[PDB]
């Protein structure tokens, strides 16, 4: 198990972080999605069948 | 129980003679030992009133006559020894309370240790 | 359990079967009948092939068969719409004098690559890959690097007034073979474990 | 013919110099992951003549050497370090660079100051970004000629005259 | 052989063994303390206990080690109960043993320690760990106690490991430590106060704890840090196998390397502290004499000067003259160069007037199996460990059983405390000796008596009731070992009478010679030519040194060339050209054992600056002679050493060499056989290397002089100042002065200088 | 968080673990363990060992063969990324050449796995 | 513990009348080469002395290869900046800062004072 | 393959304790899960529990 205990500090920021992240998570994933340029240029691409993927490993 | 800090105090004292007589009779002194509980402290309360775990007077030849050692801070069955090399003297020192510090039962003086001391120092004198 | 009809199969065929407490298994095959036993492990419904760990075996405070010795990782990824979860290993002991052996790039595409390594790495051609090259090495290095015999290559380390360190025998480390200062172990530095 | 050896255009072109520092980094490490974040997000480094963070030499001449490295990659950054233009400076940013960390070892190279001349170190695997930034001020200065050694021992404005430059 | 089954393994193993051999030779292990390699056991540790069945088991657990094995035996060491007492005898030694690890330097080498975490751990998986029942003060006694200008005492450390006060008695069978006072309240000691034995400092190896230091490496290193390089000794003829200890290129520490061969655990103190001369100032640029001074140089300006001095010089104007500390290959190219260029002669310093390759070699091991030993010499000074390798066959002993281990680590044959003989061995020394401890056959001779006394037993001359006890037992010994000086092998009628006797009941010789190599060196022919002349002589006018010579062999020359590691009053105004030379510890080449036997010595890793061997060297100057050594590297030197037909990794070689050249003179001054050599007396050993003058009272007395003081004496040999001692073992009319450097058993000139 | 309160933060099997400083003030033994530790370190047993894992990269794990050394006579790690990386010509099969920067990013390179 | 070797150490034992630590050993040379110190931090661990304290330093880096092998005097608890920076402090005569601070100092430290939101 | 160390080889001439210092030292990214991932198996093989504490901030 890890060498010494943790930082009380480490409570509050942890909660903060949590408290945030949710609705930024979001935003990021806002970017994505929608854009129609988003679609062109990734859907079509990045192909390979699952039993390939295993073959070759993935 | 705080016997401790007029031991310690006794110690510091009894040590202070030891370095008397070690000048006096301009015989060798050597510093023997200082506390483990002084090395591996490191940020824990060290309060000791010396640094000094252990000393003795040697006849010059870094032989001891005399060896004087206390016990340590957390060291239980506290007290000061005393052993004169050679001899198989082996002295106790208690602490007595509403006494003073006292040999076996008989309190301690700088005589007394002086007595001891010389009758060591000439008799033994392995130099 | 897709394990378990190999298994007794092993065991038909003799093969002597490592396990350590640790529920970790191996077979000890021979390399001739390996090729073939392998494929009927893919064709029995063996998933995945993980992996491929080339050992040098050049120096053991034990006797083992061979020096140089391959294990497979064989799996059976459950999550699959096949799969039991079936995780064991196959190991083969492998005569220094030939570095051979049958790839199996023929039931994995994953093993092409992972040969090639133990080309590298340790001094093993594999019967039937295409492509021998290093791919993670220099090439103006020869000796098949990454084994016991091969140098460790050290260098001191430098203080002021060009005092240094030379590494190698700074350390108070050991292997089981070495003794250090100690004319004898046992307990302890004879290893441990618990159960408890 | 540089833009020196009048009292005004040595200092006025120093200056230009000094506070133009266009950063090529030369990641292989976690150094540039480090490294993005040493540009934004908290600092900033335009304030210091960078909008140059990117692969071209044809767009800087400062050299950080981000990260710890094998034989196979000497010449090549020996090379790339020759298809930068004239004067032009060398960080070696990290330990890992620097003098090679924690491996000893024939793949790995050890002093990356071998392969090049520096003129700068940086240690610390990772270091701080911040540490990075104190060390571009000490080349500034350096640059600047407002500088030394420990031992009170100037030395020339470029790091490139220490081995030969091209 | 005995049937035995430790736990799940069973061996043969002969009889009358420990029970605890076997154990470790079956791959089971205990912890052990008290008793070790070499050496009776003892009970005291009591970490050997083990329970037995044979089946049933014992009620009390016998240290098996102490007791004997047993046919059927089964022996239990996995045992839960074993393990928790282990941990109990542990934890009952751990009670006074101070708290000291950080600055204790037994440290790596606290094996102590490392069995305490072995067999140790408290009796409970654990969700809280437990560390002690004990809580009291410890003991508080002696430390930073001196014992000795080598080794530090602080007293607290012992385990009360018996092992020293034991070795003490096994081993030299001479005394002087023991334990004091009672129970807790003892402790060893001495009261010596400084211990005048010839073997001590082998008991700091011994300390299973660091209570016994070397003062010298105090607070300079760290255990684990050390590179321990296996190599050789060269300082006495033994040559034994060390260890070098080195951190930062320098020599830390010599510790003993455990060859069964030429020791077994054993060294001399002037072997292990006497090599502070090698971390001290050493010669490390080349020089040449100017006109007046000596000049920095290099090599390569040497090389130019080579073939200057060798513009004029025939070869035959040249004297090779080398130590006797040079190696077989050094040797071997002596040999082939002056058979190229013709030189007059060869020789090597330590060079005697009849060789030892005039009599056999014998091995220790062969001296076991021996009858008797009759003794010309002294093993103390000339073999230092020889002299406890006979103490040990005079304590009566057979060859040691060694197996897949070598050396088990109890004897039941000999135990502890027990008899010696004295009629075993007839000895010979001019003077006392420690051996008259064990003698009543000894003889204090006048130097040139030692012929007559072997004449004697040849029946030619009457001798004493010795030696005609001596006639006597050497027919009675069937096999008995003959023992030889300094003084017999430069004395050539001596050599000659042992010559027969030796012949006439066949019969091995150890050869004790002031110089080292000495034996594989004349076996290279680096002997007088024909016309030839000695290495003491002149015997030419240029000259290759690889040692200081005698100041009447400077006179003779105009130009020499010295390969040496120091400089010295004698090449000030004699010199031509000093060059550096490596330390023994980082030479390169291979020795003929005093056995018999080829050593390889390794190369140590030191500093050293500039000091390219004597090998090179003597090869450069026949560059510089128009002549191609075919060979100048250690490596076709292999091939040519197996083209003379040696096979490498300890060959026993045989060949007699028979030249008899008489040289000798009386003198009236003598060369005491020494255990220390002039360039030793530098460090804390620089006055226990310092030189003695012996004489007899009378003498003493006659030529008024004070008996506690230092005298300047002068000698062809140099100056010393030397302490006075009385001694009437030293018959009156001759001086004997302890001869620093080999050479001994002569009868020399000087004076008494005042 | 839920699930989260007090408890010692390791092993207290102090053969196995390294001791808490605050004792070397206390017993030798621990001051022995401590030293020893932090010296030579453990022998942990013969054995081979692996533990599939999944890490953020993929599949890992760390094939370690002890020979009951101080340091290990085997130390094989399972390098997901790298394995990865065999499907990439597979992956760019008849792409387009803009696109072909994307697909190599997409699959998410960390070196080390690589080239190890 | 440091598996770059990164210590250079010369010990020596102590003036009995003088000790220059109160201990019977010393380190008469303390060195540390910065270009390649891992920072165990194990390091302050297998210390017994609790000598070895990590700092909050980083605002180190120079020219020169032999002179990011830092000292003995530059590694104590007394120092009031890095090499460079108060090298410069002197050939500029300016005084110090840091430019970090803590919310408090490590309970580690307890001679040193850093700023701490209070100072920079 | 123009970077490469060789890790593996290292380690066996370091100590366990030491091999820890390599693991996140390959993984820019989530580098605990390499430590984890190495941790876990010296703990099996020698058999060493985790509190469950421990477990939680790992
Ligand atoms: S110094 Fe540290 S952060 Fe930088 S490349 Fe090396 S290991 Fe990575
Ligand atoms: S004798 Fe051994 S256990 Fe005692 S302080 Fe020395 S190294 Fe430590
Ligand atoms: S000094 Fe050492 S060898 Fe001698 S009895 Fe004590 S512990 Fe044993
Ligand atoms: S007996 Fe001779 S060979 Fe052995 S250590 Fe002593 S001097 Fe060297
Ligand atoms: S009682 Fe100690 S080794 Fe036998």
């Amino acid at each position: 198990g890890v060498k010494e205990d943790l930082p009380e500090e480490f409570v509050p920021e942890l909660k903060k972080l949590l408290e945030v992240l949710p609705h930024r998570i979001d935003e990021y994933e806002a970017l994505f999605a929608e854009s129609p340029i988003f679609y062109e240029r990734a859907r079509g691409v990045g192909v390979i069948p699952p039993e390939v993927a295993i073959d070759l490993g993935l | 129980a705080s016997s401790e800090r007029e031991l310690y105090e006794a110690w510091v004292e009894l040590l202070s003679w030891m370095r008397e007589y070690a000048q006096a009779k301009g015989v060798r002194f050597e510093k023997e030992a200082d506390f483990p509980d002084f090395i591996y402290r490191m940020e824990r309360p060290y309060d000791l009133p010396t640094t000094i775990m252990t000393a003795s007077l040697s006849d010059g030849l870094g032989e001891p006559f005399l060896l004087a050692d206390v016990s340590p801070r957390h060291a239980k069955l506290k007290r000061i020894g005393l052993r004169l090399p050679r001899a198989h003297i082996h002295l106790h020192a208690h602490y007595e309370p509403g006494k003073g510090l006292v040999t076996g039962k008989i309190p301690l003086t700088k005589e007394r240790f002086f007595a001891l001391a010389d009758r060591a120092r000439e008799a033994l004198a392995f130099a | 359990m897709r394990l378990e009809r190999v298994l007794e199969e092993a065991r038909a065929k003799g093969y002597p079967i490592e396990d350590n407490g640790l529920g970790n298994l191996w077979v000890v095959l021979p390399r001739e009948r390996f090729k073939e036993e392998m494929a009927h492990y893919k064709a029995m419904g063996f998933n995945f092939l993980a992996d491929i760990v080339g050992l040098d075996y050049l120096t053991y405070p034990d006797p083992r068969p061979e020096r140089f010795a391959v294990v497979y990782e064989l799996v059976s990824l459950p999550g699959w719409k096949d799969g039991d979860g079936s995780r064991f290993f196959v190991r083969v002991y492998v005569p220094e004098e030939d570095p051979r052996l049958p790839t199996v790039t023929d039931l994995w595409g994953s093993a092409n690559f992972l040969e090639r390594e133990v080309y590298d790495l340790f001094g093993i051609v594999f019967e039937g890959h295409p492509d021998l090259r290093k791919i993670l090495t220099p090439e103006d290095l020869e000796g098949h690097p990454l084994r016991k015999d091969y140098p460790l290559g050290e260098t001191p380390t430098l203080f002021r007034e060009g005092r240094y360190i030379i590494p190698a025998e700074f350390r108070a480390a050991l292997t089981g073979k070495d003794p250090g200062l100690t004319f004898y172990k046992g307990g302890s530095r004879k290893g441990y474990r618990s159960l408890w | 013919r540089e833009g020196i050896l009048f009292t005004t255009l040595e200092k006025l072109v120093a200056w230009g110099r000094s506070n133009s520092l266009w950063p090529a980094t030369f990641g292989l490490a976690c150094c540039a992951i480090e490294m993005m974040a040493s540009t934004d997000a908290r600092n900033d480094l335009a304030r210091f003549g960078s909008e140059v963070f990117r692969a071209s030499p044809r767009q800087a001449d400062v050299m950080i050497v981000a990260g710890r490295l094998s034989k196979k990659m000497a010449p090549v950054m020996r090379r790339v370090w020759e298809q930068m233009p004239d004067p032009k400076w060398v960080i070696s940013m990290g330990a890992c660079a620097s003098s090679g960390g924690m491996f000893n070892n024939y793949a790995i190279v050890q002093n990356v100051d071998s392969v090049v001349p520096v003129d700068v170190y940086v240690p610390g695997c990772p270091p701080r970004p911040e540490a990075l930034i104190y060390a571009v001020m000490q080349l500034q200065k350096k640059v600047r000629g407002q500088a030394y050694n420990e031992r009170g021992e100037r030395l020339p404005p470029v790091a490139a005259w220490k081995r030969t430059r091209g | 052989m005995v049937r035995v089954k430790v736990n799940d393994r069973i061996v043969e193993v002969p009889p009358g063994t420990s029970v605890m051999d076997a154990v470790f030779h079956a791959g089971y292990d205990v912890p052990l303390f008290c008793s070790e390699k070499h050496l009776s056991p003892i009970g005291a540790c009591r970490m050997c206990l083990v329970r037995i069945g044979l089946i049933q088991w014992q009620p009390k657990l016998a240290a098996s080690c102490v007791t004997a094995v047993a046919d059927g035996m089964v022996v239990d060491t996995l045992s839960d109960v074993v393990r928790e007492a282990q941990a109990g005898m542990v934890e009952f030694t751990l009670l006074n043993h101070p708290l000291d690890c950080p600055t204790c330097d037994k440290g790596g080498a606290c094996e102590l320690q490392d069995r305490t975490v072995e067999y140790g751990l408290y009796e409970k998986p654990l969700e809280l760990p437990v560390y002690t029942r004990f809580e009291f003060t410890r003991r508080h006694v002696d430390k930073h106690h001196p014992l000795s200008p080598f080794v530090i005492l602080d007293r607290e450390r012992c385990i009360h490991c018996k092992r020293c006060v034991r070795y003490f008695e096994e081993v030299p069978g001479d005394e002087v430590l023991d334990f004091i006072e009672r129970g807790v309240h003892t402790f060893i000691g001495t009261m010596d106060f400084g211990l005048p034995s010839g073997f001590s400092g082998n008991i700091t190896d011994i300390c299973p704890v660091g209570a016994l230091l070397d003062l010298t490496a105090r607070f300079r290193a760290r255990n684990w840090e050390m590179e321990e390089t296996p190599t050789t000794c060269a300082l006495c003829p033994v040559g034994c196998g060390i260890t070098a200890d080195t951190r930062s290129g320098e020599l830390l520490r010599i510790r003993a390397r455990e060859v069964p061969e030429v020791n077994e655990i054993w060294i001399c103190d002037a072997g292990r502290f006497g090599h502070e001369w090698a971390d001290q100032n050493r010669l490390k640029t080349p020089l040449v004499r100017k006109e007046g001074r000596l000049v920095e140089a290099t090599w390569e300006e040497a090389f130019l000067a080579l073939k200057e001095g060798l513009k004029e010089a025939r070869g035959e104007e040249v004297g090779l003259y080398l130590a006797h500390d040079a190696t077989l290959e050094e040797g071997l190219l002596a040999s082939e160069l002056a058979k190229a260029l013709k030189t007059p002669h060869l020789d090597f310093q330590g060079r005697t007037a009849a060789p030892a390759s005039l009599f056999p070699p014998a091995s220790l091991e062969d001296l076991l199996q021996a009858d008797f030993a009759l003794v010309l010499g002294d093993p103390t000074e000339e073999a230092p460990i020889l002299h406890l390798r006979l103490s040990e066959f005079v304590r009566d002993l057979k060859p040691p059983h060694r197996y897949n281990h070598g050396t088990p680590f109890a004897d039941l044959q000999i135990k502890e405390r027990m008899p010696r003989r004295t009629d075993k061995m007839a000895l010979f020394a001019p003077y006392r000796a420690p051996l008259m401890k064990w003698a009543a056959i000894h003889e204090v001779h006048r130097p040139g008596e030692e012929r007559e006394i072997l004449l004697a037993l040849l029946g030619d001359k009457e001798g004493s009731e010795m030696v005609a006890k001596a006639k006597e037992a050497w027919e009675k010994a069937k096999n008995p070992v003959l023992i030889l000086g300094a003084g017999v092998l430069q004395d050539t009628v001596a050599a000659e009478r042992a010559r027969l006797l030796a012949e006439r009941k066949g019969a091995k010789v150890l050869a004790m010679t002031p110089a080292a190599n000495a034996r594989g060196l004349e076996a290279m022919g680096v002997l007088p030519g024909a016309k030839g002349a000695s290495w003491d002589e002149p015997g030419a006018l240029y000259a290759y040194y690889g040692f200081v010579p005698p100041e009447e062999a400077l006179k003779g020359k105009r130009f020499v060339v010295m390969h040496l590691s120091h400089l010295h009053p004698l090449a000030e105004r004699y010199a031509h050209v000093v060059l550096p030379a490596p330390t023994f510890y980082e030479k390169r080449g291979h020795l003929v054992n005093l056995e018999g036997r080829v050593l390889p010595l390794s190369p140590a890793p030191i500093e050293n600056g500039e000091a390219e061997g004597a090998l090179q060297v003597l090869a450069l100057l026949a560059e510089a002679l128009g002549v191609r050594p075919p060979f100048r590297l250690h490596l076709e030197a292999q091939k040519a050493l197996k083209a003379r037909k040696v096979p490498e990794a300890m060959g026993r070689l045989s060949f007699r060499l028979k030249e008899l050249r008489p040289k000798e003179r009386k003198g009236a001054f003598y060369l005491r056989p020494t255990m220390w050599k002039a360039h030793q007396a530098v460090g804390k050993a620089q006055e226990a290397a310092r030189a003695e003058l012996w004489a007899h009272p009378e003498t003493a007395r006659a030529e008024a002089l004070p008996e506690g003081a230092q005298v300047a004496v002068e000698t062809p040999f140099g100056r010393v100042e030397a302490r006075v001692v009385h001694r009437e073992d030293v018959p009156k009319g001759h001086l004997y002065l302890s001869a620093l450097g080999p050479a001994a058993g002569l009868r020399v000139e000087g004076r008494v200088l005042v | 968080l839920e699930r989260l309160e007090p408890g010692p933060v390791r092993d207290p099997n102090p053969q196995i673990t390294p001791p808490p400083r605050h004792l070397l003030e206390t017993s030798m033994e621990a001051v022995i363990y401590h030293f020893k530790h932090y010296t030579e370190g453990f022998h942990p047993p013969k054995g081979e060992v692996y533990v599939p894992t999944e890490s953020a990269r993929g599949e890992l794990g760390y094939y370690i063969v002890s020979d009951g050394g101080s340091m290990p006579y085997r130390v094989k790690v399972r390098a997901p990324s790298f394995v990865n990386l065999q499907s990439l010509p597979y992956a760019c099969k008849g792409e387009q050449v803009p696109d072909m920067v994307a697909i190599i990013a997409s699959l998410d390179p960390v070196m080390g796995d690589v080239d190890r | 513990a440091c598996p770059a070797y990164a210590i250079y150490v010369e010990p020596a034992e102590n003036d009995p009348e003088n000790p220059v630590s109160a201990g019977e050993r010393y380190a008469k040379v303390y060195e540390i080469n910065m270009l390649r110190c891992i920072f165990c931090g194990l390091c302050e661990e297998a210390c017994p002395t609790g000598a070895i304290v990590l700092g909050y330093d980083f605002e180190m880096a120079d020219y020169e290869y032999s002179d990011l092998v830092y000292g003995k005097e530059d590694m104590l608890v007394d120092v009031v900046g890095t090499k460079p920076q108060r090298r410069e402090a002197k050939r500029t005569g300016k005084p110090v800062k840091v430019g970090y601070v803590v919310p408090y100092v490590r309970p580690e430290l307890e001679g040193f004072k850093a700023p701490t939101e209070g100072g920079k | 393959g123009y970077l490469h160390t060789g890790f593996e080889k290292t380690m066996e001439h370091r100590t366990y304790l030491q091999n820890i210092t390599y693991t996140p030292r390959m993984d820019y990214l989530h580098s605990f899960a390499h430590d984890l991932a190495y941790a876990l198996a010296v703990e099996k093989l020698l058999g060493a529990v985790v509190p469950p504490r421990a477990e939680t901030i790992r």
